[PDB]
């Protein structure tokens, strides 16, 4: 067999947006 | 807030807490992993962040040096020095491995600044054997 | 050919072959060599007259834009006449093309010194002339760049040896830094690894 | 002589030069110069110092790689002295300081110490010892310092026949103990002829004894080329310090009141062969620390 | 006349400026630059391929795997070899994670440059787990070579992609939270806006390139113009700045690190289990098992590593997007086991080649905020 | 054999030139040694740096002399500026030499040494 | 274990101890020579020979990527065993 | 022995008040630097053991010596080692510092820091890891608990 | 694909110029920039206590490198100067000779820890796999003499710990 390392059936999102709050 | 007076009551008391306290700098003591020849022991805590797993606390007369104060690196042994780096997930108590019969048995620290330290020196013999002249006188 | 062999394109080639064959036809009077390698790069091989006519239709003209300057070295070459090569390395922006402009010299003439139509080429052409010793004339400011003032020896030649002449040292009698001639501690054991037995044989020169 | 004792291609920093020194005292003045110019020799300077390591620590980059050598002695016990010269080509014999103490004093300092190393490298078995003493060191008074430095010499000359003693006169430099002491003041006016002669042609004179034999056992004296007055002397260093002005002990003052007179009966710099350098050019390198910002050379030179 | 201060190396990099300032606004600025001069181009034509790839990883050291990225590309280039796809996924990777640490130690460099101590620990906290990536990886804390030319050398462990995307999550926070207390900041904005405005016709005949091509203007990416590998299959958009100021060139390294973010995001995400190094024993050294029970591959690595792999005659000039700019290797190869000449286009070089037009009309805290802005490390401007 | 130049023609504004640049150094010294703090009078200085003219006195290509000219203004610009410091000038010196001899003799005890 | 010369000073498993006439005793005062006190010839003197039934056999060195690369050797002459050159370890025939 | 007892005991003091501060300057030319900067990190401190970053070469107790030591750098380098007081202890970190390392056969650096300034403590690595240079100011501070200064003033 | 920032023009409306005269008076966004930092001072400590815990490292750390033995045997070199030719600091030194065995062997096997870049090739360059880059950071030597090692501070190196070298092998033996 092969023992590589992919994802494991996709990983989930990660955010790339600036954040704030405006408070 | 009430883990203090358990801290204190369970570590040892008015005796332990302050010496480990006046030692270096930490009192996380209270997971009891193992103990070791020259005395160390070491302790792998579970609940803290990654860094703050396993320490070490090392004890005193390990090689007549009054290692109370002035505690170094490099008096831990190998397997040990596997296991507390995070190499791991098994403590060398399961499986010592690769006896070896050449291997130190007593682990000769860190020297430096000693009399017994290493000096470099040309291991290589006699380079071009220089001629002996002869013992006999003539008349 | 298809795995681990890298794939090249024709159509950059044929549009370089191309425009090196226009750029030559269009400046008759500098250019000697044209080509253009297996990867696609333009290379133009040129006499040292026509530096400022060449790079000033370069970065003009408005089928060739190259605003941009990169690499400019002179590769240190033994075995021929005029030694040093001065690359220039000529980038566009409206056309993702690159061009070197290889001119030749020799150890002792000016050639006509690009700072007044690249200014990135100051520090550049101050460099050249620390490291190899190729003067620039009609130029504003030559001055050692890279190197110790009273270093000298333009270092990067061939003809420099790999550890310098002075070596300093720190001492008590003059309570400074000196310089002495080099002591080695170490030979630096040059390795002989030249093999023979060819390993290309589509380079190979005709014998005499 | 065994190889590796020969010596190999041109000077210094590994270039193996063919001597091995065992260099006592070597902390202060006189022996860091000394121990600098064996390092641009490039030899192995053994040195032995009883201070804390600080000191040897900024007399440490001088040689190259393991080179020079730090062991520890007493002026009490000869195995530590045997122990430093087990080995060892020539040995050079620099001690002795210019006020007492409550452990060592002028006495049995240059009778007690010179003695024991001498009979200690008598039998290791070495040759080219080289003592430095003061000059005028004689068994007439004035000094408790001079005769016990006169019957240093004549210890040293009784035991240990084939020596080196060498004596210098009252050397000047730029970390100068006499020098730097006049700058240092506040005085008064005499007259007394006296001649410093500067530390680098002394030690050259030193290694140039030290490597060129047919002058052992001849005891050699470092002469100035000036020869002149005290007087002068104090206010040219004042004219050259930019200052008008018109442990102190009564050894120190005795010392630099005592007239240093020379006899010719001895060789000096010129049948050792080294040029002498006369006062101004280092006494305008050594005085520094004028004032704020702050030539005029007197040059007396009586008789 | 005016007075010509002589800043030397102390710490306000390391350089000597000599100013003929006139008061308080100067006049006349010269960087007298060489202090860090060690000799790499003398060494390499003296040395081999493999054995002077280390010089490439160390004339810069900040950025530590797109200079072993360009020189690996180069020799790639003349040596006509396609790396295999998970290798140039790998690189990739490696690549964005690397430009991340070179934009976040710059941004924190010149807010202690400044004077604003904080978050200079918070993003070397961040930073000391992106070592921790590169010691799991390779076993260096810092200088890791890893980048053979024949593809990535050594493929990573079992059990490192789940920590790079929990980083990636908590770096997008702490991305946040570094916006959120700096940027409006209103004694930072106060510092630098008005400051160094560049004209795009002097950033083209100065030859700037990089940021300084962003920030002034005119739309500059070689990895959206020139796909030297698999980014053309990734998708990201580049920053581009308004107004030439300081502060745009701030917000334009802060998104180049967010679209890290991204790149790496979709490169986890789309991992191929394809094969660690190039499917030729002659240029790549074949593993140590088919070594051990092979002739022909203990005769390739003998060869392979004592005389090294010939390299054909020729010279090119590779170049890619170093986190600085257009980070250049001009090889040139006689047919050998040795390099002949390398040379090395520097964009902190060129970006510092144009310090008298971004300090001409202001003054010396601005000139130590000039100095700051640009990613300069002083030890790949020196050549 | 049609060379290009660097500045003159002959041998006569390669002799102008080096006279010039030979008034620059007379002049430029004392200043130096006021302003560095050195050890030397100014009569040694002036000695050294008409040797340093006299050392390169066999060379007769107009070419030659007019990079030697330019290589000299260079490094009398660096001494009039204040970059180089008391290392470099003390540099131009040999104080720290223990010079080697010429003779063959003494050239024969410390040997292989032509 | 290991031999001493009769100057005092230790023997290497290479013959390199110092003579009367040298410096370098005196650069080991106060500091020791860390000389290896384990030899490696007779580490394999006390191994035993060992005896396989076949006439030209295999040698890896106790594992699959851990050891010296193979090495196949010939055991046909009567009176000297043959000697793998990395292992160093004997072999011989049995029939 | 009352008199030696409490010299001893000064010493002892004086010691522990010198090892107990050390604040440094920072030379820090290349990548060691770098690696300097991260034992400034909070994962490896500097003010658990008193040490604090500080350029200033007049109240600067040791000096750690890190990065290429050039020609053009090392009169530079002695021009600030001697304005430095009484005290004064070196640390010279990274194989380009201790030796030379990977630039050692060239023109235009020095062949490691010994040849500049005296060198106390090395430590090698390139580069040296920041637990690594940790361990290295540790023995510098047991270097700092065996000086004996006092005891040899006392029985000079 | 650009996405360019920079560009607001500053709004008319009576909302947007009082929001911005507020902020440039009643001082809230510094305000906010201390929150931001009392934010961080009410957390935990993320350092770690250096000579009770020392820090994570990996199975594959490069440093200290030291020579193998045999499983019950003699030295595992054979002098075949694949590290000197691979060196590039050029820091080995090696000279041969063969003992009275007949194996061939050294007899100096010198490395300089001061000219060593500490890359790894001398690691993965070995046939044999008799020197390799240890686990540790153990050097901080007082002298520049001692960080010259011999093959014997080379073979009680290695003799100081095999089960460490031997385990991180075992444990990394099928990546290289
Ligand atoms: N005016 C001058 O300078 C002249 C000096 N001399 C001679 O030069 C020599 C050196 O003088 P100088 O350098 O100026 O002064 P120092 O006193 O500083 O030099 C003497 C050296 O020997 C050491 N030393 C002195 N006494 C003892 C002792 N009892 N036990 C151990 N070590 C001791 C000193 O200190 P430490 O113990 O710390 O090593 C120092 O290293 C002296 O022998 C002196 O006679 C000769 C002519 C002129
Ligand atoms: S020793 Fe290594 S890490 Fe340190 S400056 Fe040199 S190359 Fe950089
Ligand atoms: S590569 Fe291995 S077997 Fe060869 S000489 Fe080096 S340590 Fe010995
Ligand atoms: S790790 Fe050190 S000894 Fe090994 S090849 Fe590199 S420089 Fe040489
Ligand atoms: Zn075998």
């Amino acid at each position: 067999v092969k023992q590589d390392m992919p994802p494991v059936g996709g990983y989930g999102p990660i955010d790339y947006k600036r954040n704030l709050p405006r408070r | 807030l009430k883990r203090g007076l358990q801290q204190v009551s369970g570590h040892g008391g008015l005796r332990g807490y302050l010496r480990v306290l006046f030692r270096a700098n930490d009192v996380r003591v209270g997971t009891l992993v193992g103990e070791d020849k020259y005395g160390n022991k070491y302790y792998e805590d579970n609940k803290q962040f990654f860094g703050r797993h396993r320490w070490v606390i090392y004890t005193t007369e390990m090689n007549g040096k009054n290692t109370f104060w002035d505690v170094d690196g490099s008096m831990v042994p190998p397997e040990w020095h596997r296991w507390l780096h995070c190499m791991t997930d098994d403590p060398p108590t399961v499986k010592p491995p690769t006896a070896r019969k050449f291997i130190w048995t007593n682990h000769k620290f860190n020297l430096s600044g000693t009399p017994q330290q290493y000096v470099p020196y040309s291991t290589t013999r006699k380079k071009i054997q220089e001629w002996v002249p002869p013992s006999t006188p003539y008349k | 050919t298809r795995p681990t062999v890298r794939p090249r394109n024709d159509v950059a080639h044929k549009q370089l072959s191309a425009f090196g064959e226009y750029v030559a036809e269009i400046l008759p009077k500098y250019v000697q060599q044209v080509q253009v390698s297996c990867f696609s790069e333009l290379e133009i091989c040129i006499h040292p007259d026509g530096v400022i006519p060449v790079l000033t239709f370069l970065r003009d003209h408005s089928n060739a834009q190259f605003k941009s300057l990169a690499d400019l070295t002179a590769v240190d070459i033994p075995t021929r006449q005029n030694r040093f090569e001065i690359v220039y390395n000529l980038l566009s922006l409206r056309f993702n093309s690159r061009i070197r402009v290889k001119t030749y010299t020799d150890e002792l003439t000016p050639v006509e010194s690009s700072v007044s139509v690249y200014k990135a080429a100051n520090w550049y052409e101050r460099e050249i002339w620390d490291m190899f010793g190729v003067f620039f004339a009609n130029h504003p400011d030559l001055r050692r760049i890279l190197t110790d003032y009273g270093f000298e020896g333009h270092p990067f030649r061939k003809d420099f040896p790999l550890s310098g002449y002075v070596e300093l040292r720190y001492d008590d009698e003059v309570k400074r830094v000196v310089a002495e001639p080099v002591e080695l501690a170490q030979e630096f054991r040059k390795f002989d690894l030249n093999s023979p037995w060819e390993a290309f044989p589509a380079y190979r020169q005709p014998p005499e | 002589l065994h190889h590796a004792v020969i010596p190999h291609g041109k000077g210094g920093r590994s270039s193996v030069s063919g001597i091995v020194a065992t260099v006592f005292g070597a902390t202060g003045f006189l022996g860091r110069y000394l121990v600098n110019h064996l390092g641009r020799m490039g030899s192995q300077v053994i040195v032995p110092y009883r201070c804390e390591p600080y000191d040897t620590m900024h007399l440490r980059p001088m040689g190259d790689l393991g080179q020079i050598i730090f062991m520890d002695w007493n002026g009490r016990d000869k195995d530590s002295i045997r122990r430093a010269v087990e080995h060892s080509n020539v040995v050079i014999n620099l001690v002795g300081r210019e006020w007492e103490t409550k452990n060592f004093d002028f006495e049995d300092v240059f009778v007690k110490i010179p003695q024991a190393i001498a009979q200690v490298s008598k039998e290791a078995g070495v040759e080219k010892f080289i003592h430095i003493s003061h000059l005028n060191a004689d068994i007439k008074s004035s000094s408790k310092y001079l005769r016990n430095k006169a019957v240093g010499e004549k210890e040293v000359r009784e035991t240990f026949p084939e020596a080196t003693i060498i004596k210098p006169a009252d050397i000047f430099g730029r970390e100068d103990r006499f020098l730097n002491y006049f700058a240092n003041i506040r005085s008064l006016g005499k007259k007394t002829v006296k001649q410093p002669v500067y530390i680098v042609d002394v030690t050259k004179g030193i290694i140039n004894a030290i490597k060129d034999p047919d002058a052992r056992g001849k005891t050699f004296a470092f002469v100035g080329p000036n020869r002149y007055l005290l007087f002068d002397l104090v206010q040219y260093v004042f004219a050259v310090a930019h200052r008008p002005f018109l442990w102190t002990t009564r050894d120190k003052v005795e010392r630099i009141h005592t007239t240093d007179r020379t006899l010719p009966h001895l060789p000096g710099l010129e049948d050792l062969g080294v040029q002498a350098t006369p006062l101004e050019l280092k006494a305008i390198e050594v005085l520094r620390r004028h004032r704020t910002y702050r030539s005029e050379i007197e040059d007396v030179q009586p008789a | 006349s005016n007075l010509t201060l002589n800043f030397g190396p102390q710490h306000p990099g390391v350089l000597r400026l000599v100013m003929e300032l006139s008061g308080e606004m100067v006049r006349k600025c010269d960087p007298h630059i060489g202090l860090l001069h060690r000799g790499t181009e003398k060494l390499i034509e003296y040395k081999t391929y493999l054995q002077a790839l280390p010089y490439f990883d160390r004339l810069d050291y900040v950025s530590m795997m797109c200079n072993e990225q360009a020189y690996s590309l180069a020799v790639e280039k003349l040596l006509n070899i396609q790396p295999p796809p998970r290798a140039q996924w790998i690189r990739v990777l490696f690549g964005e994670i690397t430009r991340l640490l070179n934009h976040i130690m710059a941004v924190t460099t010149h807010a202690l440059d400044i004077g604003a101590m904080t978050p200079f620990f918070w993003m070397f906290e961040e930073r000391e787990k992106m070592f921790e990536f590169y010691e799991r990886v390779s076993g260096a804390r810092m200088h890791a070579a890893y980048v053979r030319p024949g593809g990535v050398h050594q493929d990573l462990p079992l059990g490192l992609m789940d920590d790079i995307y929990e980083f990636s999550k908590n770096f997008s926070l702490r991305i946040d939270e570094l916006e959120e207390m700096l940027t409006n900041n209103r004694i930072w904005r106060n510092r630098t806006v008005d400051i160094g405005v560049v004209t795009a016709e002097d950033a083209l005949n100065y030859g700037f390139s990089g940021v300084m091509l962003r920030g002034s203007g005119i739309q500059w990416d070689l990895r959206k113009t020139q796909p030297y590998d698999v980014y053309d299959q990734v998708e990201f958009d580049v920053p581009i700045g308004s107004r030439g100021d300081c502060y745009d060139r701030y917000l334009c390294r802060v998104e180049e690190m967010r679209q890290s973010i991204r790149i790496i995001s979709q490169c986890l995400n789309k991992m191929p289990p394809g094969e660690i190094k190039v499917d030729d024993a002659k240029v790549s050294p074949p593993k140590r098992a088919e070594m051990k029970t092979s002739m022909e591959s203990l005769i390739h690595h003998f060869k392979l590593y004592t005389e090294g792999y010939q390299v054909p005659p020729g010279a090119t000039y590779t170049a890619i997007e170093a986190p600085k700019g257009e980070f250049g290797v001009y090889l040139v190869s006689d047919g050998s086991s040795r390099p002949y000449r390398c040379k090395i286009k520097a964009p902190g070089f060129a970006h510092l080649a144009g310090l008298d037009k971004m300090s001409k009309g202001h003054m010396l805290a601005d000139v130590v905020a000039i100095i700051g802005t640009q990613d300069i490390v002083f030890g790949e401007v020196d050549r | 054999t049609s060379v290009k130049p660097i500045f003159s023609r002959d041998m006569n504004e390669a002799k102008r030139r080096v006279r010039e640049l030979y008034r620059a150094w007379y002049r430029e010294v004392p200043n130096t040694v006021h302003l560095f703090q050195l050890d030397i009078s100014v009569k040694q200085g002036r000695d050294k740096v008409r040797e340093m003219f006299k050392k390169n006195a066999h060379v007769t290509d107009p070419r030659v002399v007019d990079l030697l000219v330019i290589k000299g203004k260079m490094e009398l610009e660096e001494t009039i500026n204040v970059w180089k410091q008391r290392t470099h000038v003390m540099r131009f010196f040999h104080e720290t030499e223990a010079p080697r001899p010429k003779d063959f003799l003494s050239k024969f005890y410390v040997g292989h040494d032509p | 274990g290991v031999r001493t010369s009769p100057t005092g000073e230790k023997v290497t498993h290479t013959g390199q101890v110092y003579d009367d006439e040298d410096y370098r005793r005196v650069r080991f005062v106060g500091r020791q020579k860390e000389v290896n006190e384990n030899f490696a010839i007779d580490l394999i003197a006390e191994q035993p020979v060992s005896q396989v039934g076949s006439r030209v056999i295999s040698c890896d060195g106790g594992g699959g990527a851990l050891g010296h690369p193979r090495v196949y050797i010939n055991l046909d002459k009567e009176t000297k065993t043959g000697t793998c050159g990395y292992c160093g370890l004997q072999f011989r025939q049995q029939h | 022995s009352r008199g030696e007892y409490v010299v001893a005991k000064l010493d002892d003091l004086i010691n522990w008040a010198r090892r107990s501060s050390l604040w440094p300057m920072t030379f820090g030319l290349a990548c060691c630097a770098v690696e300097m900067m991260h034992m400034a990190a909070p994962r490896y401190d500097m003010d658990r053991f008193g040490v604090v970053f500080r350029a200033s070469p007049r109240q600067s107790d040791v000096m750690i010596v890190a990065g290429t030591l050039t020609n053009k750098m090392a009169p530079a380098l002695r021009k600030v080692y001697d304005q430095m007081p009484e005290p004064r202890y070196v640390v010279s970190m990274g194989s380009c510092a201790n030796g030379g390392g990977y630039y050692h056969y060239s023109y235009s650096v020095v062949r490691g820091c010994d040849r500049i300034v005296p060198v106390d403590i090395y430590v090698p690595g390139c580069p040296p890891t920041a637990e690594a240079l940790l361990y290295g100011i540790l023995q510098l501070q047991k270097k700092i608990k065996r000086e004996k200064r006092l005891r040899i003033w006392y029985r000079r | 694909t650009y996405k360019y920032v920079n560009l607001r023009e500053p709004s008319m409306d009576m909302k947007s110029v009082t929001d911005r005269a507020a902020q440039t008076l009643l001082w809230t966004e510094l305000i906010r920039g201390l929150g931001m930092t009392l934010s961080y001072l009410f957390r935990e400590p993320a350092t770690i206590n250096y000579p009770f815990e020392k820090g994570p490292l990996s199975p594959r750390f490069r440093g200290e490198h030291a020579l193998r033995r045999y499983p019950s045997g003699e030295e595992r070199c054979i002098a075949c100067k694949l590290c000197e030719a691979v060196c590039p600091a050029q820091a080995i030194t090696i000279e041969a000779e063969p003992r009275a065995d007949g194996s061939r062997r050294t007899t100096r096997y010198d490395i300089d820890m001061t000219k060593c870049i500490y890359c790894g090739f001398c690691q993965e360059a070995c046939p044999v796999d008799a020197i390799v880059e240890g686990p540790n950071f153990e050097f901080s030597t007082e002298t520049h003499e001692e960080l010259l090692y011999n093959k014997e501070k080379l073979l009680n190196n290695g003799d100081k710990w095999e089960a460490e070298i031997a385990a991180n092998i075992q444990a990394d033996y099928l990546y290289r």
